[PDB]
């Protein structure tokens, strides 16, 4: 606390919020934001947002509670689907796409992006998907595109009927209803008080 | 790459029936929302119907409401326009197309904006007496 | 002197999707524990969903599982229903009420039977065209 | 030899333990024993009591020791709000509504009344307050009812938002749970030999 009021790594938040583009939601991006003191401030001013969730840690408690190894990842879903990215739920993302644990602490944003993610006549570029064999552990992620065999009768490599690509786009468009704009999410996630902690932040 | 396939069409009089199908091989249907266009010679295009995603919620135009019948079976893969007492006019040829999410009027949306994605080779009808 | 007021529904199309929000005045929340019913014509009221008094346990009915959330926000003091997927049979009117205690299923009771203090004017919700 | 004076009547024990209606804990109703013959045995043969403790003195005793000022004074909670009729708890009721000295010489009486009072669509005649600006001091009565301004929006105007009501009813229905039933509360304080004894029980 000597040169500047010490304060040196500021967090990489503002990157991971602030992006030029995000990732869909099968190749969701992960940070690894360590070695730095956080400031739970610069979140509250950044847009007016639609969701602030999470459990275990109530919102004006973490700054004075502090731990290690917090983990950030992005993507970006469709308006109704919102309310799966939360621990026990389950629908087409919840079970083939993204994930959370039971047991799960870290606080879930959700905010509207119609101005920057959608386009006139479709943006046919973000996409998730569909199908699959089985259902997917917590925090996975699967890139593979092969086919996926929905019939009796085994389909080759080459595309055909009852055999199906899992990969799907979201067609954006900024004309459409309100549960079907993009709406980008940021998810944090952390342990509490189990490992010697790195990231604390200035004060309470 | 994604390919979708028409069939019918021929020489038929006014009251007659018959049942366009359009089959998709490449991607699936109750997922996509797929719809018909049409295109009269000297005019200029407009949709026929638009089923959304996998509930099934038909729409109809002004200009061909209470003729045709749409429908789709999602064992085999292929939307069903069933026709029913077609008057002369309706000689055109018969597109389909299916765009992802559920395009039929989601809001501010309508399908006769044809940035519309997958589109197919179609088949020619012809009415006459 | 404790009024509810609710704000939302209208003309949406089936796919589509509100969010429904009642605002008390008087009262807070996160102390009582406020839930949606709706009536429908020709009908009797059921209910749709609850949040409990403290934290909030959340309880949806056999219709409008995985398709409805309720979150309380004790900012605005506001209890928001967001509703998704809407079939065409949604069409009614919906109510939000108050009690205090943690009311919905304590012991062998549950909220459906419909006893709650304070009550509100109501929207009209309308999905159809 | 043992000498003790000329007492007439038997103290109002009776009375304070079985009667028509209780009174709410904002409005904890207070009587005072004294000049009688405190026999402590009408207390046992009333009810299976929930919970019988008594600080200070062991609940055999209280025949052959006397006291001064006796007082008693009763109201009516829930199930899961017993434990916080105690010295150096915390809570809603502690807090706010009924407080406890640290030291403590008495006893704590309480057991169920599900069946007198509740009533099937709820009874709303029986209130805790939620809201005040600080915490209670022992043996205070707080009785006033205004409006508890809980946002920075100075609310003069009475029933609006952030501005509340200061009193919740207790809503009681005889099909709950063991944990939200009414529970009939009577608690005994006394001070034991610092003062003349005006009240002593069984004479010889």
């Amino acid at each position: 606390i000597v040169r500047f009021p010490n304060i040196t790594n500021l967090c990489p938040f503002d990157e991971v919020f602030n992006a030029t583009r995000f990732a869909s939601v099968y190749a969701w991006n992960r940070k690894r934001i360590s070695n730095c003191v956080a400031d739970y401030s610069v979140l509250y001013n950044f847009a007016p947002f639609f969701a602030f969730k999470c459990y275990g840690v109530s919102p004006t408690k973490l700054n004075d509670l502090c731990f290690t190894n917090v983990y950030a990842d992005s993507f970006v879903i469709r308006g109704n689907e919102v309310s799966q990215i939360a621990p026990g739920q389950t629908g087409n993302i919840a079970d083939y796409n993204y994930k959370l644990p039971d047991d799960f602490t870290g606080c879930v944003i959700a905010w509207n992006s119609n101005k920057l993610d959608s386009k006139v006549g479709g943006n046919y570029n973000y996409r998730y998907r569909l199908f699959r064999k089985s259902n997917l552990k917590p925090f996975e992620r699967d890139i593979s595109t092969e086919i996926y065999q929905a019939g009796n009768k085994p389909c080759n490599g080459v595309a055909g009927v009852n055999c199906y690509f899992p990969l799907q786009s979201y067609g954006f468009r900024p004309t459409y209803g309100v549960g079907h704009q993009p709406y980008r999410v940021v998810v944090l996630s952390f342990e509490l008080l189990h490992a010697p902690a790195t990231v604390c932040g200035p004060k309470k | 790459q994604v390919q979708l396939q028409e069939s019918g069409g021929g020489l038929v009089q006014p009251g007659g029936s018959l049942r366009l199908s359009c089959t998709a091989s490449g991607i699936a249907l109750h997922t996509h929302a797929t719809g018909w266009f049409r295109q009269a010679p000297g005019k200029e295009r407009e949709g026929v119907s638009c089923i959304s995603s996998g509930d099934g919620t038909t729409y109809y135009e002004d200009s061909v409401e209470g003729r045709f019948t749409i429908s789709r079976d999602n064992a085999k893969n292929t939307v069903y326009l069933q026709m029913n007492s077609l008057k002369l006019e309706d000689t055109a040829v018969y597109y389909c197309a299916a765009d992802p999410g559920a395009v039929c009027h989601s809001g501010s949306y309508y399908y006769t904006d044809d940035d519309f994605y997958y589109r197919g080779q179609g088949t020619q009808v012809t009415v006459s007496s």
